[PDB]
C-alpha cells in the first residue's frame, strides 16, 4: 500500500518465465490504480507452476 | 513476449506485434549455435526507451 | 525449484493507494475533457457536487 | 394510461442499461479500462447485442 507500481525497475535483474494476468490486460497495467493489493509468495517444483 | 497484447522489455522497446495479426510465430532453441564458452556478446537488445 | 508470486487486487470499485507511473495534471472544470480518475477513463463535464 | 405507458417504456429502456448481457461489466468505461482492444471487443459486442 501507498507506493507507485513502476515495474520497469524489474527489467534489469529479473527474467520471468511465466506471466499470466487474469481480469486485466497486461498493457493496461501502466494506466490503472489497484486497491487491496496482496502478494503471495512460495516455492514449488517445475511441474506444479501450471 | 512475441504475441499480441503482451508486456515486457522485448514487446515494449524491441519488437511489438499488432493486435490484428495474421500469421504464425515459430521459435526453436539455438543453444548449440549461438552460445560460446566464454560468452557471446554479439546479440544486443534495447533496455531503455 | 520455481519461485511463484501471485498478486491479487480489485479494480475501479474501491479507493486505491498504489496506482501507476502516470503523471497527474490540473483539474479543469465546466469544460468537456477526457478524464482519468484512479484508472477510470471517460469523457464529460466536471462540476462541483 | 397512454402517457403512463410511454413514460414507463422510456424509463425501462433507460434502466436496461445496467444489464451485463453476459459481459464482465455493464459500463463501457470499465470494459475499455483494464482490457485491451483484442479481448475487450468481445465484451463490447455482447453489450451491443443486448
Amino acid at each position: 500500500s501507498n507506493c507507485v507500481a513502476d515495474y520497469s525497475v524489474l527489467y534489469n535483474s529479473a527474467s520471468f518465465s511465466t506471466f499470466k494476468c487474469y481480469g486485466v490486460s497486461p498493457t493496461k497495467l501502466n494506466d490503472l490504480c489497484f486497491t487491496n493489493v496482496y502478494a503471495d509468495s512460495f516455492v514449488i517444483r517445475g511441474d506444479e507452476v501450471r | 513476449q512475441i504475441a499480441p497484447g503482451q508486456t515486457g522489455k522485448i514487446a515494449d522497446y524491441n519488437y511489438k506485434l499488432p493486435d490484428d495479426f495474421t500469421g504464425c510465430v515459430i521459435a526453436w532453441n539455438s543453444n548449440n549455435l549461438d552460445s560460446k564458452v566464454g560468452g557471446n556478446y554479439n546479440y544486443l537488445y534495447r533496455l531503455f526507451r | 525449484p520455481y519461485r511463484v508470486v501471485v498478486l491479487s487486487f480489485e479494480l475501479l470499485h474501491a479507493p486505491a493507494t498504489v496506482c501507476g507511473p502516470k503523471k497527474s495534471t490540473n483539474l479543469v472544470k465546466n469544460k468537456c475533457v477526457n478524464f482519468n480518475f484512479n484508472g477510470l477513463t471517460g469523457t464529460g463535464v466536471l462540476t462541483e457536487s | 394510461d397512454v402517457v403512463n405507458q410511454n413514460a414507463q417504456a422510456l424509463n425501462t429502456l433507460v434502466k436496461q442499461l445496467s444489464s451485463n448481457f453476459g459481459a464482465i461489466s455493464s459500463v463501457l468505461n470499465d470494459i475499455l479500462s483494464r482490457l485491451d482492444p483484442p479481448e475487450a471487443e468481445v465484451q463490447i459486442d455482447r453489450l451491443i447485442t443486448g
